[PDB]
């Protein structure tokens, strides 16, 4: 199994940023722009009412290729609804699905 | 109350989790055929089930699920019904009970090891997800094998109870009646039917004189998911066991008159779920499983 | 009074930062990579997402199998 860090693209850095920003907006997530390649993302869960936080960071891996990195942010018998880890995966998935194509 | 009961009541489930572990989770809308192949590919025996609509864990997918689905698949095919193989997890789960409804059994990392053993026994289960209530994350899947190993290791041999020196026959630990078994020539589909009917995790393979020559267990069943079999269920158990013909010593056995200590030691050292109880001539007399052991330690 | 002037750096963020050699792109299966998303190449309409998280002193690598 070959595991890959985030997703790679050869699209323009500004076009990648603009498109993740539009996808965030279309998804009703809150966001902050830390720097032009670094975003903090916050979401209220439609079912649970709890909040999920992550970071997005764009890197250059070679002269034509960029890498979008996703990092979960740490806060502070039958199970209740909710899982920070799975919800992180779902945020990432929803963001990817709505900002880009293969 | 004993040195085992005291130990279990004073240790948390957290203490059992290895520093580093792997967990496979399935969204319920995933195809069943793909989920079981993921069990094999990842070298894992069970997976928590995530329901995206509910934003919750709702169950576990285990080899028992695979046994039940294969059994139904085989019978349906003889009657030209072909659904299950394109069933998603949610549709398969909808089939089997559905109010009859069984919720997910789980435990907190801060709950006692005693409560963990109690939950496994009461719910008739082999897989107990440890779920952190603060984050809601599943941390680890707790098992009989892991619990016994922990006990054996972290309890000093002495302050030793009297019952450790007593034989299985004296203490009546294990099953010694109506043992589910197969023969050397028994087809796989018949074996699955026996699994489904008796809710048992392994079947001894015997010759014409009732002597054990091999064992057909849950490990051998998920191998059918690895190979693109699903078809050759008409082959013998022996043919199905050719996937491990080499690198196989023999079946791990015990006798009725061995001490509990010796058997706990053998089970722990071998990392196996059960011993086949046998007489002087290798004729099967019963089974002692990790289930029987832990039920005995929690109650005596 | 006199008009004032503005000095903007501009090219500080003309290109995204290069990936630091401690963060590795590919892991074989076969540190602090904690909380970072990993993924298998999409095969037959299923995505596999992965990440490692800390709870007290314990690390769990979770894999989610999810249809597109
Ligand atoms: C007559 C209708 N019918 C035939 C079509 C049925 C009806 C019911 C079931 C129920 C199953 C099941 O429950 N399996 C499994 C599993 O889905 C479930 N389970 C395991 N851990 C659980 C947990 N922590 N919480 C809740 N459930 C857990 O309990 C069953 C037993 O599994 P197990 O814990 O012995 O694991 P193992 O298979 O030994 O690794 C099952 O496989 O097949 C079924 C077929
Ligand atoms: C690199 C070499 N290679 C490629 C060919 C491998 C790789 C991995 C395995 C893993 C095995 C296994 O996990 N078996 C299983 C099983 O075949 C065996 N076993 C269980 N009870 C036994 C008994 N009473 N007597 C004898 N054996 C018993 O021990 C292993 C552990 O099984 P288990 O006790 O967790 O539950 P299960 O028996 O699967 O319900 C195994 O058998 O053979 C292997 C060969
Ligand atoms: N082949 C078998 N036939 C009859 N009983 C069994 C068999 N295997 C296990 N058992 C018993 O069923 C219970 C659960 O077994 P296990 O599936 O190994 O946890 C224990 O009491 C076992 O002794």
């Amino acid at each position: 199994m070959a595991w890959h860090l985030g997703i790679r693209s050869q699209s323009r850095p500004n076009d990648i940023m603009a498109e993740v920003c539009r996808a965030i907006k279309q998804l009703d997530y809150e966001w902050k722009v830390v720097n032009p390649y670094y975003l903090r993302v916050r979401r209220k869960n439609p079912v649970t009412s709890t909040f999920s936080k992550m970071s997005l960071q764009l890197y250059q891996v070679d002269s034509r290729t960029y890498l979008l990195d996703f990092r979960s942010i740490d806060d502070e018998v039958a199970p209740r609804p909710g899982s920070h880890t799975i919800e992180f995966f779902e945020m990432c998935a929803n963001l990817i699905k709505n900002s880009c194509t293969v | 109350s004993s040195v085992y009961t005291t130990f279990m009541k004073s240790h948390r489930c957290y203490d059992l989790i290895p520093t580093s572990s792997k967990l496979v989770v399935f969204d319920t809308s995933l195809q069943v055929k793909k989920a079981f192949f993921a069990l094999v590919t990842n070298g894992v025996r069970a997976a928590p089930l995530w329901d995206s609509k509910k934003q919750s864990f709702v169950g576990m997918l285990t080899i028992t699920d695979f046994i039940n689905i294969l059994h139904r698949y085989y019978k349906s095919a003889l009657v030209q019904i072909y659904e299950l193989e394109e069933h998603k997890i949610e549709t398969w789960r909808e089939v089997y009970l559905q109010d009859s409804f069984k919720p997910l059994v789980c435990i907190s990392p801060n709950a006692s090891l005693f409560d963990a053993v109690s939950s496994l026994i009461r719910n008739k289960i082999h897989r107990l997800p440890v779920i952190d209530p603060e984050s809601g994350n599943t941390l680890y899947i707790l098992t009989h094998k892991r619990i016994l190993k922990f006990l054996k290791l972290f309890i000093t041999e002495f302050p030793k109870p009297e019952f450790m020196s007593k034989s299985l026959e004296e203490l009546q630990i294990g099953t010694y009646a109506n043992i589910a078994m197969v023969r050397t020539t028994t087809p796989v589909y018949v074996a699955l039917g026996i699994f489904v009917q008796h809710r048992v995790s392994a079947l001894p393979v015997v010759d014409e004189k009732g002597r054990v020559v091999d064992i057909y267990s849950k490990f051998d069943v998920i191998n059918l998911a690895a190979e693109k079999t699903y078809n050759n269920l008409d082959v013998s158990v022996t043919k199905a066991l050719q996937h491990r013909s080499h690198y196989f010593e023999g079946v791990l056995k015990c006798y009725l008159h061995e001490t509990l200590e010796a058997i706990i030691n053998r089970l722990v050292e071998a990392e196996v779920h059960r011993l086949v109880v046998v007489d002087e001539h290798d004729v099967v007399k019963g089974i002692v499983s990790l289930s029987d052991i832990l039920q005995a330690l929690v109650l005596t | 009074g006199q008009e004032m002037y503005a000095f903007r750096s501009e090219e500080r963020f003309k290109s995204p930062p290069i990936l630091p050699p401690h963060l590795l792109q590919v892991i074989l299966n076969k540190h602090v990579m904690l909380n970072h998303l990993y993924a298998l190449s999409i095969k037959d309409s299923v995505m596999v997402l992965s990440a490692t998280h800390r709870y007290k002193k314990k690390y769990v690598t979770t894999l989610l199998y999810k249809p597109i």
